[PDB]
């Protein structure tokens, strides 16, 4: 299962 | 007995051609499980691996939400990175990340992994300790402050240590027959004259899985490293790899060359001589 | 500005016979950036309908695909890969062979 989406750089 | 989960993220600009493509893939130690391409018709997380296909549709709806949100987020930071390097907006770009988790027979978390490159060069990177980053310059300094600011790193533990380790441990259980199973080489051991005075000797494997493996040429028992031509592992298209070692010999003296394999998927390592 | 030139190994699934149905692959590996063309040819001409593994990299960052497609080779029948790379010059042909 993917990570959840993280932040922009 | 140890495995590993990692998926792979590419966020490329293309400019005057559209939006960056943003593309995820998943695997499981040497097999790929799932795909997200943005540039797809309907772009979805797709299964790669027969043993995924099972999963239900709220697993396949939420890691196709997590792609999409991403897809966003990644045309978001590559403007912001071409930002923080003072680039013009006609070259193209590309962010790469790498994250996942390494576990142990027992299938515990040995450590976990997150990395980010642009153009091919390390950029950030969470430590060891899951808990801090290490930035390659000052610009990585400025993604590093906001990540912070974001809790990001304390979000990559939670998931490292939790969901990354417990759905790699569903995943070997759904696949054991293929991701719990190591397919020996199949070996030989070839001979090509080059001139009257040296020929070369080239030690095959064939049909492995997985791609780990340890091919060397011996001459009186001690190691030709210095002379062994090592081709790069190859995929043979059916989930099995490929690899041979040739060594350079002179011509009568090709019995003081033996070959050594060592694989997972071998009761004992090999020892291969040239058989004419 | 950091480029790599693609590796090129051009071979078959299973040990090659003649008149039995086989693969051939083309993997390319190495490079940097993604951007690449990858060409079966069939004694000079292009194969239609290759297909390719999706996108991925090594731990270096280096990308690498595989290009392959079913077919059974003759004996007179000659195959190649072709690659072009924005850090090559002219595309680059690599020649199966057989006994490698």
């Amino acid at each position: 299962h993917l990570a959840s989406s993280g932040h922009s750089y | 007995g140890s495995h590993s989960m990692r998926y792979f993220y590419t966020a490329m600009s293309r400019p005057g051609r559209g939006e960056p493509r943003f593309i995820a893939v998943g695997y499981v130690d040497d097999t790929q499980f799932v795909r997200f391409d943005s540039d797809a018709a309907s772009p979805r997380m797709a299964p790669r691996a027969p043993w995924i296909e099972q999963e239900g549709p709220e697993y396949w709806d939420r890691n196709t939400q997590i792609s999409k949100t991403n897809t966003q987020t990644y045309r978001e930071s590559l403007r912001n990175l071409r930002g923080y390097y003072n680039q013009s907006e006609a070259g193209s770009h590309i962010i790469q990340r790498m994250y996942g988790c390494d576990v142990g027979p027992d299938g515990r978390l040995l450590r976990g992994y997150d990395q980010s490159a642009y153009d091919g060069k390390d950029y950030i990177a969470l430590n060891e300790d899951l808990s801090s980053w290490t930035a390659a310059d000052t610009a990585a300094q400025i993604t590093q402050r906001k990540w912070e600011a974001a809790r990001e790193a304390e979000q990559l533990r939670a998931y490292l240590e939790g969901l990354c380790v417990e759905w790699l441990r569903r995943y070997l259980e759904n696949g054991k027959e293929t991701l719990q199973r190591a397919d020996p080489p199949k070996t030989h051991v070839t001979h090509h004259p080059i001139s009257d005075h040296e020929a070369t000797l080239r030690c095959w494997a064939l049909g492995f899985y997985p791609a780990e493996i340890t091919l060397t040429w011996q001459r009186d028992g001690e190691d030709q490293t210095q002379d062994t031509e090592l081709v790069e592992t190859r995929p043979a298209g059916d989930r099995t790899f490929q690899k041979w070692a040739a060594v350079v010999v002179p011509s009568g003296e090709e019995q003081r060359y033996t070959c050594h394999v060592q694989h997972e998927g071998l009761p004992k390592p090999l020892t291969l001589r040239w058989e004419p | 500005m950091i480029q790599r030139t693609p590796k090129i190994q051009v071979y078959s699934r299973h040990p090659a016979e003649n008149g039995k149905s086989n693969f051939l692959n083309c993997y390319v590996s190495g490079f940097h950036p993604s951007d690449i063309e990858v060409d079966l040819l069939k004694n000079g001409e292009r194969i239609e309908k290759v297909e390719h593994s999706d996108l991925s990299f090594s731990k270096d960052w280096s990308f690498y695909l595989l290009y392959y497609t079913e077919f059974t080779p003759t004996e007179k029948d000659e195959y190649a890969c072709r690659v072009n790379h924005v850090t090559l010059s002219q595309p680059k042909i690599v020649k199966w062979d057989r006994d490698m």
